[PDB]
């Protein structure tokens, strides 16, 4: 079905498979906020899989390639989102609507202020490409289909279906043919800057998980496990 | 895993 | 600048008379293989690159014309980077291996004497076949290599400006090559796709070998040099 | 400063 759709469907296809945009249980010290943080991250890790599974071929996979896929880029997928939603917010990081942090409310936590900054200048750096909401779609679902492909033909075909994709948006938003191409090497040098976040988020995470304190799902702990 | 389940369900 | 006027022939050009050497290790057949003594090989054969990779970097065009501090901040993000994708481009004609060196030459089952070392060995051979897959060429390994220093580090910053004109002419460059190969109009832009998404591939796996390398510090598994340890604890 | 630094000027 992937393969069949038109570039249009495609993009039809990935905003109508959107998750929606959920609230935190927010009303501040080092635990409360992660707890905020985790506590948002496991609710939205559930849509997550219901979004994946309407991403065009993914249900085409194995369950057990589908497992890896997302245990491979669930963090990524969840910070590309992030970046996404703060775009028009400079200087803060939109969590969720009543729950707009600033740089200096990642000093709440340990080590976080770091991770902050990166989410920050990624944000900044989207607003700088006037970066679209088709396009956003794209990116996202190239990370889920690429983050663990290389650890299978129709994956990599699927893949070549959301650049060509992309580069239709691209045409048809008057690029000329030189800066589609510079345009989507743009975007994609975005997915390495996401790909060193989510590295550094899990290991923070993971630092968090052995000190106790703030309790994480059976959910989490699992993804969390998959890249140990 | 609960991953496995949710993906089926 | 000068790079910015470069033609995509001459980018080329720059960047394979920029190539560093192939290094051998110190390895020494006479005495067994031990965790230490193993991650003693990698250790110093990557030092003795970085020295090498600092000269190669002054060459690649644009990159001189950054501040000191500029130039010191993506060194020290990319490194790693930098030194995989030469490990992986120098063992694509030997499936299953990794040519460290020529001297050194190791399967996965030597990378099982370090550590969690099997883990990145795994990778960096997947990453290697997919080169081999993709039938990636050393014009098109040459630009890849140069983005990822002019990449890595960007966004952790005017001259940023600068940086992404750079960028974009590599861009050019790629497409150029595949152009002058045959490749069609759609085939360039699923290529060019192909080769940067290896880029996120060899940022996890950089992210991955520097928390083993701070693991082995740490453990006083081996001394690391001055240098590197400088590199490192730009991580840390 | 760094030894990095020190080599990109030599
Ligand atoms: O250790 N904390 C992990 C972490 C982080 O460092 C930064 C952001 C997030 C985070 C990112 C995107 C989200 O949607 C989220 F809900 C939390 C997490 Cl879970
Ligand atoms: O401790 N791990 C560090 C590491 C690794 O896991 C894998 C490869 C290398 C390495 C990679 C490329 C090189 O050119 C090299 F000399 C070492 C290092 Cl230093």
């Amino acid at each position: 079905l992937a393969l069949s759709l038109t570039a249009d469907q495609m993009v039809s296809a990935l905003l109508d498979a959107e998750p929606p945009i959920l609230y935190s249980e927010y009303d501040f010290s080092e635990a409360s906020m992660m707890g905020l943080l985790t506590n948002l991250a496991d609710r939205e890790l559930v849509h997550m899989i219901n979004w994946a599974k309407r991403v065009p071929g993914f249900v085409d996979l194995t369950l057990h390639d589908q497992v890896h896929l997302l245990e491979c880029a669930w963090l990524e997928i969840l910070m590309i989102g992030l970046v996404w939603r703060s775009m028009e917010h400079p200087g803060k990081l939109l969590f969720a609507p009543n729950l707009l942090l600033d740089r200096n409310q990642g000093k709440c936590v340990e080590g976080m202020v770091e991770i902050f900054d990166m989410l920050l200048a990624t944000s900044s750096r989207f607003r700088m490409m006037n970066l679209q909401g088709e396009e956003f779609v794209c990116l996202k679902s190239i990370i889920l289909l690429n983050s663990g492909v290389y650890t299978k033909d129709h994956i990599h075909r699927v893949l070549d279906k959301i650049t060509d994709t992309l580069i239709h948006l691209m045409a048809k938003a008057g690029l000329t043919l030189q800066q589609q191409h510079q345009r989507l090497a743009q975007l994609l040098l975005i997915l390495s800057h996401i790909r060193h976040m989510s590295n550094k988020g899990m290991e923070h995470l993971y630092s968090m998980k052995c000190k106790n304190v703030v309790p994480l799902s059976d959910l989490l702990l699992e993804m969390l496990d998959a890249h140990r | 895993k609960i991953l496995h389940r949710l993906l089926q369900d």
